[PDB]
């Protein structure tokens, strides 16, 4: 049929069968499910298989990238469609510990990733001289080596961008109470977060409400199923910076 | 940063701003006057738009230049679409930049 | 504790109202609104019902906020049963709640 | 007996407060293997309590330098572990891992009242924060064996002590 | 109790102008629990406030009440009942610890990596004028 003859029909199928809300099926699962769909399709040898197992496979909690919605509207919609679906804002941001998980390559530069910290800051930090309750956002970089990300860590401390990452001196041990004081310190613009194994411990030393918004490309990890995740797949890392 | 002004008071029908500082001139002389649009967020998604009132720059010998604004929120503007009716609460402090063309135009064309 | 509210003053049909600490910040914005309705009582059982009828919230770089609330007192509330009153008293101090649906009900219902 | 040999070496070379100027006071601690850990925590904490004024009733506030050589990293890092659990909050030019030194870093923690002194990890650090340091330096060396080469430009003591035990109350 | 009173007089610091208070932490061995509490009991009787960490009946051990005795200008110091207390307590407590240790017959065992001092009186009257 046409194009529009069938985006109201394959909704509908997968809304009663989970019981969700109208951006988790439409931006959720609809996504989900059409590249699943197009990649048994476009296999050379297997092209039917049965779909006993395809309603768990499109359950993860990962958002997935759509190459046909994104020729179809452009860059400018697919974007703007991912923002208000699990980029959700308010007037008034609550002091959540927000952790942002990009992901980082060695084809990435380095000042495309700065741009996305400059725009993550921003909007996720209130670091206001009248709060009595400060907030700023948690970095996690992954899946480059520890040279180039010395090199941006390196580099934003010399552009006044003063962040903490649990390590205050040469040979110190992971400390996760350096990160949650930068927190609530208005001179720490965020937290830095090094590596998984610095991850996984400052989950444990935060007792209020947390937030993980993981923007990727090809690696994902696996972030505990208690948090409220968003992982979002993009084709380049400029395409974070209009998301959040 | 041009211009750093943030929401020290909220009342019902009202906010004051404190303009704490002011690097550039232009600003205060085209886009803080009476009767300006001020954006009032501490995000670019979601805001609130509000209309200057009233203004007072007080300056003194040896303190700090005291700029502040007295604005009424008039409106609500999410993703770029602005909803009449200045009810919604900003918690202060909330960080204040001149409200953009578009987001004056989008009080009456969305209306 | 979601919302510390707390009563400071009390006027013959006046309550000054100290949100000492606010916490969800979804409170305050729908449910401390101009015209919202408060629970004020010391336990559960017995309480005054207001109407809020002012509030102010201010910031400053050193000391905590003050978020002050004007409340007025409607009436009673005893056992579920909402008694149309405007002249009972409360002692400050006294623990301020956003009122519950079925208390608002209450008001136009039990009379 | 002992206690003349500590106060000789008390008035000879160091002073008792040196009129309390904010001065760049560099203490050069000479560590060894042999030297205990908690030997030389006594010394550091003598030391920044005598060498301070973190009070916020001064408005010229000071903290002193320390810098150690002839030990491995391994017991050097593992000393400046235990000091920061105990709240004496210091810097080294590197606020991050991976980071170069820093030596604005130090300049800030000088005149901070909330970082206790400042530590220096090595001669290449030690040199390097010495030029961006423009006010008056001076450098205190306590060593037993083995002595650091200082330059000629800067006013410098050098005290032999028997252990590094003693060096807690000469100071 | 009266080298408690001038142990405490000396070695803690809760005058109001402050806002960094200390108060010693005090630790006896060597003697049966009956006087051992009697001695505590009678402290508390006359207004010299002390914790144990156990604030109240049949209690574990809680050493966040010798934290917060530490900096409390209410609680005037601290009392370890016995060695099991007090290696708990060396844990829990982050800033820089000194031993100060008083005694005629028997030493107790300190761990090696804190500053210790050891005094050898000939009775427990001297320790009243050296502290």
């Amino acid at each position: 049929k046409s194009f529009d003859d069938q985006k109201k029909e394959t909704i509908q199928i997968i809304k009663n069968h989970f019981q969700c809300e109208d951006y988790e099926a439409e931006h959720y699962l609809y996504s989900n499910a059409f590249r699943k769909t197009y990649d048994i399709s476009c296999n050379k040898k297997d092209r039917r298989i049965k779909k006993s197992d395809f309603v768990e496979s499109i359950n993860k909690s990962k958002v997935l990238f759509n190459i046909w919605f994104y020729q179809y509207e452009g860059r400018k919609e697919y974007l703007r469609k991912l923002k208000e679906s699990f980029i959700r804002r308010s007037v008034n941001t609550s002091p959540y510990a927000r952790f942002f998980i990009l992901e980082f390559q060695d084809k990435t530069d380095i000042k495309t990733v700065k741009d996305c910290i400059y725009k993550i800051q921003s909007n996720w930090s209130n670091l206001s001289k009248r709060t009595d309750r400060p907030y700023s956002p948690f970095l996690l970089f992954h899946g480059t080596s520890d040279a180039n990300l010395y090199e941006l860590k390196n580099q934003l401390f010399n552009e006044d961008l003063i962040f903490t990452d649990g390590y205050p001196f040469k040979g110190s041990v992971f400390t996760p109470k350096m990160l949650i004081e930068g927190f609530s310190n208005k001179e720490i613009h965020f937290q830095f977060i090094n590596d998984i194994d610095d991850f996984n411990e400052t989950l444990n030393s935060i007792n209020i409400r947390k937030e993980v918004y993981q923007f990727y490309t090809e690696n994902c990890l696996d972030i505990p199923s208690q948090l409220p995740q968003v992982n979002i797949q993009v084709k380049d890392f400029a395409d974070i910076k209009e998301i959040v | 940063n041009d211009i750093n002004a943030e929401v020290v008071s909220v009342s019902p029908n009202k906010l004051k701003i404190s303009v704490d500082d002011l690097e550039e001139f232009k600003i205060a002389e085209e886009k803080l006057g009476v009767g300006s649009y001020l954006r009032v967020s501490d995000n670019q998604d979601v805001a609130l738009l509000a209309i200057i009132d009233n203004f007072s720059i007080e300056v003194k010998e040896s303190q700090k230049q005291k700029y502040m604004i007295e604005a009424s929120p008039i409106g609500l503007v999410k993703n770029g679409k602005f909803y009449r009716g200045g009810d919604s609460l900003a918690l202060p402090p909330k960080k204040v930049e001149p409200a953009k063309l578009d987001e004056i135009i989008s009080i009456y064309s969305d209306s």
